[PDB]
RNA sequence: AGCUGCUCCCUAGCAUGCUACUACCGC
RNA sequence: GCGGUAGUAGCAUGCUAGGGAGCAG
């Protein structure tokens, strides 16, 4: 710090005292100027100082009011970040049982239960549309989380039991398309 | 956090004592604070002296001291003065480029939307501000409407009008379907639901939305709800574009909009058009004929 | 391999719960003990298949916009 | 003594609040578990001591980060700091010798 | 500190040293305003040091009574809420059962786990599943505590209303099973 | 939403101590 | 030329108080 005033007057103090030790003519005249420069660092070293504390201190409450704003700007957005940070592991993870089902949602087949583990025990998949019945469905084995399932109980939303071979593309529009898939794994 | 009214810069500040608590930057925050009685600043902490029982609420008084900021006599040694090169301390210090004609904010901020004078500034002032205009304006009214007494129903000689008494101390409002009142049903818990009506001189004419009988004592209130701050503001930059962009035009047209189809090829080639809409040529006619001239 | 499973699956269940999924007793139930198992299994195989039937529940719901998410 | 090694990295790893998702916001949680997994450092297994210099190089990190983070929200950095200790072996080799300076 | 006896002396000492100075008469005179500016500053010394002191001293105790006073107004906000407690709930339990149960007693002193037994106007029964609700709970009716008891509002853990004929066997997969049935001391 | 114990970091205060500069006093 | 006291600044140690976080039972 030496854009401060009593720098100015510390340096004509320091420069009497060079031109003094330089000459080295009197005991006491220059005795003045340590009686007029040793009192120079007296109003140097205690403005001086302060100052360089308070810019720390004003540093250290900047941070700690930064780091506050951060902190409230973050627990306020978690349910977006949860969600983000999943599906980008998700893609990192590189697995086609999961891949199979994360596209069939992205384009309807949501199953209505826990999908079940057991060679036995029943699963239903929602299917809206007909290219999506393409895909899945090829006679009586329905393709699922990368496994293979019976088709047994095709119904239409009117909660009506259509067979299956009425399933065509021609006859499919006259069905109440969310057809409830139910069937059982091998 | 987040941009200042005037200069957007990137900001924490909010003034306290203002209408909606907008953002300021530091040098545009201590020019509102300066050139209003607007004296209260708000940051991610609020400015005011965190000594036991002190009420100073100005920023110019206050000095920081350690953790928190201090008034005049609760302060320690070790200070600092918060208003300081005409830029109170706050978040993103330098980023901050004020502006040069504040006065016009000023005037908003401390406006009470009673003369014309008032509107023409509303509409006069930049683009943000005087959107804020129009959200200090609403804010206003809606904190004044609420100011008024409550329609509390004494009698009911018979149908179609009641008697009314209010409460003491705030007057009575308009007797037209200006001022939209609301009610609710008094009971032993609280007040629930019996809808918006509007009231007149007889004996107190109701007009009712719904069908519904009262009794004595039930009273209602002119509502407000909570009003938050716009995004956009009032209509997006004009650009002519060289052809009808995104859109397909129409095989044939019926006679009873011709003299609209000749329009509807402009409003197509650019983005916005104001219609001088001159009342009942046919102006919801216009609106119809746009998805006739393109119906997907 | 599997650490990526086990973190994945702490994820899944965070966003589940806070997806007010504790609020029907038998799922947040399943949806536990799919959990646990999970975080002790010593082989990957039926890790992921656990982590499927996990997924799932979070798949039935339409409360996480999936074409969005997915935004590549 | 030294503690397990999954200890501390499941310290790492797993956290409660959001807060500390971030390190920025807490570092001294990283000081600490640096302190407690430093005689890791002296294990014959190569697979141990890797657990402190990792600890290290992230507190050196977040330090450096840190810095860059509220030079750029702001225009001037940490004026003075005496940090480097934080991420050098000096500091932490101190807790275990006997001359207490508490 | 400038309103102090002490401001004036100095400044007439000050104002004089400058005054001759300006003059600049005699070496005696510096003397004199030299010795002048270093008792005159003692009493800047004390005058403005130490009745700067008192300030914090002042200051410090003020505060610690102002804490000491909201300290004691926390204790009246306590003792009301807590008196008001005891008052409240003590107004549910004498029923006259209650009397007839301790005039009974050879002293006055009952057993405190044979109040409610003895004296509670509605049981809360808590079942894990179906094969312990056949043979706790069985029907409207049943009988603990050698007493008479009748059942309304058998809910779950969901916390919804659940009707009795809903338990069957095969139904009993599809219900939440920690099912907190609550009944009515029949007379 | 428990009882301890150890360790790090920040700030405040008092006291102590140390060192440097200035003033007064006689010797 | 010495001593002492009064001041001011800097430094260290330690004790108390307040806040944050981590480990072990
Ligand atoms: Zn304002
Ligand atoms: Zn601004
Ligand atoms: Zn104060």
């Amino acid at each position: 710090f030496s854009s401060l005033p009593s720098y100015a007057a510390f340096a004509t103090a320091q420069e009497a005292y060079e031109q003094a030790v330089a000459n080295g003519d009197s005991e006491v005249v220059l005795k003045k100027l340590k009686k007029s420069l040793n009192v120079a660092k007296s109003e140097f070293d205690r403005d001086a100082a302060m100052q360089r504390k308070l810019e720390k201190m004003a540093d250290q409450a900047m941070t700690q009011m930064y780091k506050q704003a951060r902190s409230e700007d973050k627990r306020a957005k978690v349910t977006s970040a949860m969600q983000t940070m999943l599906f980008t592991m998700l893609r990192k993870l590189d697995n086609d049982a999961l891949n199979n089902i994360i596209n069939n949602a992205r384009d309807g087949c949501v199953p209505l239960n826990i999908i079940p583990l057991t060679t036995a025990a029943k699963l239903m998949v929602v299917i809206p549309d007909y290219n999506t019945y393409k895909n899945t469905c090829d006679g009586t084995t329905f393709t699922y989380a990368s496994a293979l399932w019976e088709i047994q109980q095709v119904v239409d939303a009117d909660s009506k039991i259509v067979q299956l071979s009425e399933i065509s593309m021609d006859n499919s529009p006259n069905l109440a398309w969310p057809l409830i898939v139910t069937a059982l794994r091998a | 956090v987040g941009a200042c009214v005037l200069c957007n810069s990137q900001t924490s500040l909010r003034c306290g004592a203002c209408i909606r608590r907008p953002f300021l930057c530091c040098k545009c925050c201590y020019d509102h604070v300066i050139s209003t009685s607007h004296k209260l600043v708000l940051s991610v902490n609020p400015y005011v002296c965190n000594a036991p029982g002190c009420d100073v609420t100005d920023v110019t008084q206050l000095y920081l001291g350690g953790m928190s900021y201090y008034c005049k006599s609760h302060k320690p040694p070790i200070s600092f003065p918060l208003c300081a090169n005409g830029q109170v301390f706050g978040l993103y210090k330098n980023t901050c480029v004020g502006s040069d004609n504040v006065t016009d904010f000023n005037a908003i901020a401390t406006c009470d939307w009673t003369n014309a004078g008032d509107y023409i500034l509303a509409n006069t002032c930049t683009e943000r501000l005087k959107l804020f205009a129009a959200e200090t304006l609403k804010a206003t009214e809606e904190t004044f409407k609420l100011s008024y007494g409550i329609a509390t129903v004494r009698e009911v000689l018979s149908d179609r009008e009641l008697h009314l008494s209010w409460e003491v101390g705030k007057p009575r409002p308009p007797l037209n379907r200006n001022y939209v009142f609301t009610g609710y049903r008094v009971t032993k818990n609280s007040k629930v639901q019996i809808g918006e009506y509007t009231f007149e001189k007889g004996a107190v004419v109701y007009r009712g939305t719904t069908t519904y009988k009262l009794n004595v004592g039930d009273y209602f209130v002119l509502t407000s709800h909570t009003v938050m701050p716009l995004s956009a503001p009032t209509l997006v930059p004009q650009e002519h574009y060289v052809r009808i962009t995104g859109l397909y035009p129409t095989l044939n047209i019926s006679d009873e909009f011709s003299s609209n189809v000749a329009n509807y090829q402009k409003v197509g080639m650019q983005k916005y058009s104001t219609l001088q809409g001159p009342p009942g040529t046919g102006k919801s006619h216009f609106a119809i004929g746009l998805a006739l001239y393109y119906p997907s | 391999k599997m650490s990526d499973v086990k973190c994945t699956s702490v994820v899944l269940l965070s966003v589940l719960q806070q997806l007010r999924v504790e609020s029907s007793s038998k799922l947040w139930a399943q949806c536990v003990q799919l959990h646990n198992d999970i975080l002790l299994a010593k082989d990957t195989t039926e890790a992921f298949e656990k982590m499927v039937s996990l997924l799932s529940v979070l798949l039935s719901m339409q409360g996480a916009v999936d074409i969005n998410k997915l935004c590549e | 003594p030294y503690p397990d090694p999954s200890r501390i990295l499941g310290a790492g790893c797993f956290v409660d609040d959001i807060v500390k998702t971030d390190g920025t916001l807490m570092i001294e949680r990283f000081v600490s578990l640096a302190i407690d997994a430093y005689p890791l450092t002296k294990h014959p297994n190569q697979e141990y001591a890797d657990v402190f210099h990792l600890y290290l190089q992230y507190i050196r990190k977040l330090h450096d980060e840190l810095t860059g983070h509220m030079l750029d929200m702001y225009s001037v950095m940490l004026t003075n700091d005496n940090t480097s200790r934080y991420w050098e072996p000096e500091f932490y080799e101190a807790m275990y010798t006997p001359h207490t300076v508490l």
